[PDB]
């Protein structure tokens, strides 16, 4: 009873952990971009707050 | 936000209300345990016509099942789509019916009328505009027939303008199964006549006629025989939950296919219904939904069209489709078989079309009609009962719980004048 | 209570000028000239004197719903022309009817 | 308690300082100033009233 | 026709104010339909059931 | 063996119309209202005591 | 191993939109050019002798 | 105003880039921990039913 | 300054509303948002839309219209999806209970359930208008909201506007399609009521649109939105003269003065011409004799009554595009030549001409060829008594056995408006009869 | 004040368009006192007569539980108004807690046409037609004194319908 | 030298002046601590909050108000929130035990022990004060604190300050909606002191606040949060004539003057226009004629009555914000041509306007939109006649056999104060019918 708990603890974290290292990649990516990145252009909606926020 | 209370009495209420919460909840993509897990949001819009809200995203149906025996309440509490009911909107009783009208409404089936109205009242001023009031049973046993009438002759007597449809599984001669179903069938539809202002009369017979012919169905049991009452359940309030070109709910039903009070007994069906072995010869085309609503072995209340003139015919179609093509066919069936057709109604059929279709099929149909061709399944039941009335057998049962021989005559009387109306009617000149 | 004329100004102030399609309200243009010493007529009350003529209409004014409007309507024709007369008798009848149940509405 | 989040009032979770009005989802999004706490365990209790 | 572009500019700034105003109080409503109005009982409500044998 | 169309039509021509629901909506989407005990519609002014 | 496919998927998805991002920002630049050169008329404030 | 625009913001996200770390790396080390603690658990699982047919 | 306010009531009213501001939009160059593509100056700048579209202080276009309806389904389909930004959503009126095809319930319940809020909507919307030229409303001769609440909304306009025009744009039913079974019903009772209250009813079926679509157009299936983009051509080709310059302008209160020959005879007709698609159009010269021709050809009628069995009163013939009037005239004056079109013999000035030089913009994707001259055709006939005459032999079946009056009845309505109303369109019947002499 | 005899019944006996031209005021009359006798010997023996029109009499049981297998009842026979009927002309009925523990009967034309020289063509109608008659009266604002003989008096006065019921049936059905 | 003292008497007044002096500070530009933030942010002194808050030698902004109720919890929650540094702490006066709901508890029992102490404070901000203008007295009609404790404060006041101008905002109880029986009781025993102790009483009635906030602001479920920040927002349109430039400006004097005909009739109306949402108000004209012909509705009252049911006598209207005289006018012009409103006979000039030049302030969590134009409308029309005779029939219905009076006659009230409180109502409602007349 305690294993399987411990296991659900465990799936828990780490689809946590798995959400927070690629949150990390998101950020670094934004931090990287410069003013003269070619990868940087006008947006059709941006400024949005999306449900779920 | 137009919704309806769906009641459900008896074994065969409970089986055939399963499965159309089966079928309506697939409709809305949504599981058993109560969230949606639908892709549009035109299955979101309007789920509040049939399920409430609970706390999260849970859809508990508008639901109240009734029986007096337990073994039905654990067995659709067990089935399929049995988790998505409320446990507190299941009133039962432990004594049982015995197919005894009688017992089920001058008995302890009134004992649990009490509990019954509280959780339909409950669900009834749970609401903000509350359409109407639909119910499913069968006038053969006693807990479907006799409660049954009897939650009908309250919620009228509580509720006289709300739209009260109730389908009700007539008995069949030739199925039989049980020996007093004249006698239950008898005291039942002087009350569904009285105070019922829409019933779609659905027979067993032609279920299994259906299912053996247009469907092969080797081996189909109860399971088609209330997928297909599911359907026809669904395709009669389809344009209440999804929007269409031309909409009509069940009071516009209501209004255009019943001309005079007690005058209100159709013919359900359903269209397409292919077999396995026809499923590639066969294309969906409009005016093929539309000689599969008017053929005679696609009814479902044992009547036969030919044996008889309709008096008013609704068409509800799903899918997309052309309004000119419809109109066109329902015209040129008016035009073609015009025998068959009351000539002091112009215009004897209404049209109504929805652009959704069920999941699955781009096309659907539905025909509801009020045929002068359902008095012969009533004679059927007049003639069992005066044949078994006769020589006064099986009426010490229905002395023993509480009736005298003159609510059986009054029966009879009723069941034979409204037949007779229903002739009058038939044969009438155009003006 | 007092729309008292522009003078000049008269084709300016109306209801078809002022956006307000609807059918407006007769008050008295072109005042009038008194003597002087007007009598009080009243008391620190907001009585009305004992022998003051006082008036028939309702004192919370005239006003009907949409529960209390007609079942029928005439029409408003105004033209008495090109009819019967059978039309015109009972064109009559439905506009003292009208006439009649706002009075009695009002009243 | 802590965890069900019911000991606010309606006065407090509406009359907040104008400077940090227009709040999302009843909290301040830029007035936070303490991440990253590991001392202190959630009982029972707690989690049984989250 | 420099008061009356005025004017208008004034309008669209007002409406940018009022779009951003308009998101925030939706946002707001959604908040308070979707939660605080809703009483899911959690375990607590419970456990002060069966918890005395007298 | 009474000839129903004719017993019908009898009643078709001589029952009561009923009188209409005394309420109002100002949603524009619904939500009626009665108007009766309301605010609007005035009783107490009329009264049998006013003064 | 599914998984590791919709992950493909998800970049696939995001990298087409980018470069739909890339045209419409284009399309919004060169609409305002063209927004300032419908404008200009005889009596424009905008206009200059140059090469 | 704006070259001190990006240098606030591009601050504000290397803000929250440390901020995720004060996070990814304790939910790390809890990872770690229940880990060992599976691997406890088990072998003292294993110790009882073991002695079972002791 | 040429305001109109367009009350879209029913489902048919709402749907063809959706198809009317459509092409009002594409029309005036309005986005599904209500705002202008390009700033205030360029690809603008003009102010000809204030006749369907009012200007807030941003610059955002928003219609004049009210749509009511009973039924919550199509009016929320309208709130949510394309024009979503565009409507107003206080002029987009709704309620729980639909009329479910009864005059009754839309007279004295539900439908006067709501006519205080839209009465208040659309005086409302007649403050905002500042030189209002009428109300065009929409609706069906069919069952319920489009029956009853228009009716009494009316009356109710009648009461309090006085004698503003009230142009019904009306669905009336087929001879041999109809949908609803008291149909008959509904429309005896709302032509009773809708006689005193109106100034102008242009008349336009079904039937005869599905015939023309299979005829001139070969969609050979077409559907109500073909239908309601024709009849939104022609409500554009009818009030295109307020918002275009024309040598020959038409407004909207010279409608009753042009067709109305006495009181009750109200109920023109509408044709449409040239009403045909490119692969069609590809083969013709279309010019204005040839258009006038088809629009007095008795198959492009968008009614199903042949002129061929009664006389003209009255013919409105709005051209629209690169008309020339020598043209105009030469082929009026062929027309009064022709024998087969019949005129009374009371009325030798029978033609009404508004030539407008907007050509007839085309909806993308739809189903008319692109043609640079267009002409709507507005006539008041006598073959209209037929239909009437068919309708009253339909109401008289129903009503000899008297299905189909308990609803009525038990819901409100006296037995007697019944005989009334029936005995309005027997003097209807025998007043057209005597016109025709 | 308008009473059942010589109005009602004439008017349901002439009603222009009538059913049952033949039948005389004496026997609308006596075909109602046969109704009231009905609806007694039925709700004697603990039922209720529900009659599609009017409404339903019923009873409003007060069971105070005594113990040892004993109870108080205090019996109090109601008549209410049928919904449909309330609903059509406004009346504002006096709303009263009947329990379903109560078997419901309707009213019996085979019962009112077996002693009868009538018919049941004739009984539906005599009912029917005083029903309408009823209706009428209620339209027309004046004050109902619709009589139940044997049982009480059901009044409409001025939007409000209240029964009087007689002492000898308010003592005899109390139990 | 504008300065306003503010009283707050009760649950509901302590709750108004909570959501009140946030908009004040707001306005002024006042931190929740109560210090003004050193320049970079406002110009100059800009002593524009003198009227409402004055100077300490520490800087401090203390507002010139008092908040009295008898009861904890609901100052203390205020001396415990946001704002506990902003108001003096003797300033904010509690009792301990409640008057609960007893006009008699609050009148001689427990108003009678902190009646003296409200008073010394009242004197000392009035000392304080050198422009003393007016006493702004918030409180319901619900009874308790709200009605017995205000009715002998204003007693008190009256012998006290003598001709110095008192105005009330009295939350009046609802039709329908009741949070307590014996309202009857307390409000007619609060409405028979009050006639001859006062100067104008603004009423505002919940559930019509309740009703504009789910048909216009689009909240399905409103709270008091949000009914007293209408009730903020009216009383700062009311008081931005002291405090702001304006062309025309209204003094407090001119709300008995301009509003009420005859000494004992000093009940108007609340109305606020526009009252909309900010998804919903960039997508209306914000015209002054609009918002005019709002504030006269039926639909828009702060009050649940109908004034088409009566006759008005006089309407102070400010309009705040960016308003034209001309238009002004014109808004006028045609609501005096309009059908459903009727002035009184013996009233020709029924107007009162005040043009003031600040738009209204936006608090950025509440519901309401930043606009640039607002109307306050105080209507002293008939239609309160209803209310009244509502109250005295509720009164009728409790009084004939004595239920609920022996709480009043053991807490000191004797049992013939109920006989003369019903008389003068009588007497009020002879009043109303007689002006009507
Ligand atoms: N031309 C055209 N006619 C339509 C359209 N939709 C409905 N109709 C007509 O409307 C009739 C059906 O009655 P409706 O007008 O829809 O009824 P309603 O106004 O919605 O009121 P209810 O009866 O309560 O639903 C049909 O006979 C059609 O002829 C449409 O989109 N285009
Ligand atoms: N508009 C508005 N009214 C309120 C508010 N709070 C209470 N009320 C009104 O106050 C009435 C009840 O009287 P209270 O103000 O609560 O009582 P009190 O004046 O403090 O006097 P006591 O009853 O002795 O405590 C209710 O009918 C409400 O209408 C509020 O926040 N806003
Ligand atoms: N079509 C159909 N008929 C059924 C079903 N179950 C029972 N019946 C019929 O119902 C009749 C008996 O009714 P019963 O269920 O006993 O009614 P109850 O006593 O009230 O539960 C039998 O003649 C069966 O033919 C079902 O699932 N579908
Ligand atoms: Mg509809
Ligand atoms: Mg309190």
């Amino acid at each position: 009873e305690q294993l399987c708990l411990l296991q659900e603890a465990r799936q828990q974290l780490h689809a946590d952990l798995r959400d927070k290292t690629e949150a990390k990649k998101i950020d670094t990516y934004c931090h990287d971009l410069t003013i003269s990145s070619p990868d940087i252009c006008y947006q059709p909606n941006s400024t949005r707050t999306p449900k779920g926020s | 936000m137009r919704e309806i209370v769906h009641m459900q009495a008896g074994q065969c209420g409970n089986q055939i209300g399963a499965k159309f919460w089966e079928v309506i909840s697939d409709e809305h993509g949504i599981d058993p345990t109560g969230t949606y897990h639908g892709d549009s949001d035109l299955q979101l819009e309007r789920i509040n016509v049939y399920y409430n809200e609970a706390t999260g995203g849970k859809y508990v149906p508008r639901a109240v099942l009734v029986d007096l025996e337990p073994g039905t309440m654990d067995s659709v509490r067990s089935g399929p789509f049995g988790q998505i009911f409320r446990p507190d909107n299941f009133v039962f009783g432990q004594s049982g019916a015995g197919n005894n009208w009688a017992k089920g409404h001058y008995t302890e089936g009134a004992e649990l009328v009490d509990s019954v109205l509280d959780v339909v009242r409950k669900e009834a001023e749970s609401c903000d505009c509350l359409q109407g009031f639909q119910l499913t049973h069968s006038l053969g046993g006693g807990t479907g027939s006799g409660m049954g009438t009897l939650l009908i002759s309250k919620i009228r007597e509580e509720y006289p303008d709300r739209i009260m449809n109730t389908f009700s599984v007539v008995p069949s001669p030739k199925v039989s199964d049980t020996v007093v179903e004249p006698y239950n069938a008898t005291l039942s539809v002087h009350q569904l006549v009285e105070n019922t202002d829409e019933t779609y009369c659905i027979d067993n017979e032609a279920l299994y006629d259906i299912c053996f012919r247009t469907l092969k169905l080797t081996t189909p049991t109860y399971g088609d025989l209330n997928h297909l009452v599911s359907a026809t359940m669904s395709g009669v309030t389809t344009c209440l939950r999804f929007p269409g070109q031309l909409n009509a709910d069940l009071r516009k039903l209501a209004v255009n296919m019943v001309p005079f009070p007690r005058l209100h007994f159709f013919m359900p069906g359903f269209a397409p219904l292919t077999s396995r072995g026809s499923q590639q010869y066969r294309a969906l085309t409009v005016p093929e939904l539309t000689q599969q609503m008017f053929d005679a072995k696609n009814m479902m209340a044992a009547c036969d069209p030919r044996h008889g003139r309709y008096l008013t015919v609704a068409a509800i179609f799903r899918g997309r489709m052309s309004m000119k093509e419809v109109d066109e066919q329902m015209l040129n069936v008016q035009n073609k078989n015009s025998s068959y057709f009351v000539e002091w109604i112009p215009n004897n059929v209404k049209t109504a079309v929805c652009d959704i279709p069920p999941r699955g099929l781009k096309m659907s149909a539905t025909f509801i009609g009020n045929s002068t061709a359902i008095q012969e399944l009533f004679k059927r039941i007049s003639e069992q009962f005066t044949a078994m009335f006769r020589r006064k057998a099986f009426l010490h049962w229905y002395t023993g719980e509480g009736m005298d021989e003159m609510e059986f005559t009054e029966a009879e009387s009723n069941m034979n004048d409204l037949v007779s109306e229903y002739q009058q009617y038939q044969d009438a000149t155009a003006e | 209570s007092s729309h008292f004329s522009a003078n000049q100004y008269k084709q300016a102030f109306d209801s078809r000028r002022l956006q307000n399609s609807q059918i407006p309200q007769t008050y008295k243009e072109r005042p009038s000239s008194y003597e002087g010493f007007t009598q009080i007529i009243a008391n620190d009350r907001g009585h009305l004197k004992q022998g003051v003529p006082r008036s028939k209409d309702s004192p919370w004014g005239g006003f009907v719903g949409t529960w209390e409007m007609p079942k029928k309507i005439p029409g408003n024709v105004t033209t008495y022309m090109s009819r019967g007369d059978p039309a015109i008798d009972n064109i009559q009848k439905t506009r003292a009817e009208h006439n009649e149940y706002m009075r009695q509405a009002v009243s | 308690s802590r965890s069900a989040g019911t000991l606010q009032t309606t006065h407090q979770a509406t009359y907040i300082p104008p400077r940090l009005m227009p709040g999302y989802k009843g909290h301040c999004p830029t007035m936070k100033f303490d991440y990253g706490e590991t001392y202190g365990n959630a009982t029972a209790k707690c989690l049984q009233d989250y | 026709r420099e008061q009356e572009r005025l004017r208008k500019e004034l309008e669209r700034q007002q409406i940018a104010s009022n779009s951003r105003l308009a998101e925030e109080q939706n946002a707001h409503q959604n908040f308070m339909d979707k939660e605080v109005y809703t009483n899911p009982p959690t375990a607590a409500y419970f456990q002060q059931f069966n918890k005395t044998s007298r | 063996n009474k000839n129903f169309v004719n017993t019908n039509a009898v009643e078709n021509i001589m029952s009561v119309p009923k009188k209409p629901a005394a309420n109002f909506v100002d949603t524009v989407n619904g939500a009626t209202h009665p108007l009766t005990p309301s605010g609007l519609m005035p009783k107490y002014v009329k009264k049998k005591g006013y003064g | 191993r599914t998984l590791e496919q919709s992950d493909r998927q998800i970049k696939l998805n995001r990298g087409s939109k980018h470069k739909l991002t890339m045209d419409w920002s284009d399309k919004l630049s060169a609409f305002k050019i063209d927004e300032k050169c419908t404008g200009l008329n005889n009596n424009s404030t905008e206009i200059q002798y140059k090469e | 105003r704006t070259s001190w625009g990006i240098h606030d913001n591009t601050t504000r996200l290397s803000n929250r880039i440390d901020d995720i770390e004060t996070w990814r790396e304790t939910l790390e080390k809890t990872l770690a921990d229940v880990d060992e603690e599976i691997r406890k658990l088990e072998e003292d699982k294993d110790l009882a039913e073991r002695a079972l047919e002791a | 300054m040429r305001e109109c306010i367009s009350i879209h009531v029913g489902q048919a009213g709402v749907q063809i509303g959706n198809a009317c501001w459509e092409l009002y939009c594409l029309e005036h160059g309005i986005q599904p948002d209500g705002q202008m593509p390009s700033d205030k100056t360029i690809g603008g700048g003009d102010d000809s839309f204030n006749t369907f579209f009012s200007e807030t202080g941003a610059g955002k276009h928003v219609p004049r219209a009210v749509f009511v309806d009973l039924e919550p389904t199509v009016v929320d389909e309208v709130r949510t999806g394309t024009y979503r930004q565009l409507f107003h959503p206080e002029q987009l009126i709704t309620g729980k209970e639909d009329a479910a095809n009864n005059y009754a319930r839309g007279h004295y319940t539900i439908g006067k359930e709501i006519v205080d809020l839209v009465l208040d909507r659309i005086r409302k919307l007649a403050d905002q208008c500042t030189g209002l030229q009428g109300f065009l409303i929409f609706h069906s001769f069919g069952g319920g909201t489009g029956s009853g609440f228009a009716s009494l909304l009316m009356e109710r306009l009648s009461v309090d506007y006085g004698k503003k025009s009230k142009l019904e744009f009306a669905i009336y039913p087929a001879p041999q399609i109809s949908t609803a079974v008291v149909e008959p019903y509904n429309t005896i009772l709302t032509t009773h009521t809708t006689l005193e209250h109106s100034d102008c009813a242009f008349m336009v079926d079904n039937e005869a649109i599905y015939d023309i679509c299979r005829r001139n157009l070969d969609i050979e299936r077409p559907t109500y939105t073909n239908l309601n983009r024709l009849i939104a051509q022609i409500v554009s080709s009818i009030t295109a003269s307020l918002r275009f310059d024309g040598a020959l302008n038409v407004d909207l209160t010279e409608f009753q003065t042009n067709l109305v020959p006495y009181p009750r005879i109200h109920f023109p007709l509408a044709t449409y011409a040239p009403v045909i698609s490119a692969e069609k159009a590809y083969h013709e010269q279309l010019s204005v004799a040839e258009i006038t021709n088809a629009c007095f050809e008795p198959a492009n009628q968008m009614v199903k009554c042949d002129p061929r069995h009664g006389k003209y009163m009255a013919c409105c013939m709005l051209y629209r595009g690169d008309v020339v009037p020598k043209d105009v005239n030469a082929a009026i004056a062929t027309i009064k030549t022709k024998r087969t079109i019949q005129f009374v013999d009371w009325c030798p000035t029978g033609f009404k001409v508004g030539i407008n030089y907007q050509p007839p913009t085309v909806v993308p994707g739809g189903d008319l060829a692109k043609v640079q001259r267009a002409v709507c055709m507005l006539s008041n006939t006598t073959a209209i008594a037929e239909a009437w005459a068919r309708l009253d032999h339909k109401f008289d079946l129903m009503y000899a056995k008297r299905a189909f009056v308990h609803w009525y009845v038990g819901e409100g309505m006296e037995e007697g408006e019944f005989s009334e109303a029936r005995e309005d369109l027997a003097a209807l019947e025998k007043d057209y009869e005597e016109v025709g002499v | 004040m308008t009473e059942v005899l010589s109005e009602l019944v004439s008017d349901a006996k002439r009603h222009k368009f009538s059913t049952i031209p033949k039948l005389s005021d004496d026997d609308i009359v006596s075909v109602w006192e046969n109704v009231a006798n009905f609806v007694e010997r039925h709700m004697a023996l603990q039922k209720g007569v529900q009659i599609h029109g009017l409404g339903t009499f019923t009873f409003t049981q007060k069971k105070i539980d005594i113990g040892n297998n004993k109870f108080i009842l205090i019996q109090r026979p109601v008549f209410v108004l049928s919904e449909k009927f309330a609903q059509t002309h406004r009346l504002s009925y006096t709303k009263h807690f009947t329990s379903g523990q109560v078997p419901i009967v309707q009213l019996n034309f085979a019962v009112l046409s077996n002693e009868s020289p009538f018919d049941r063509d004739s009984v539906e109608g005599c009912v029917r037609e005083v029903l309408q008659a009823l209706s009428r009266a209620v339209q027309s604002k004046r004050n109902v004194e619709f009589s139940f003989t044997g049982i009480g008096r059901l009044t409409i006065r001025d939007s409000k319908v209240k029964m009087k019921f007689y002492k000898d049936f308010l003592t005899m059905m109390d139990g």
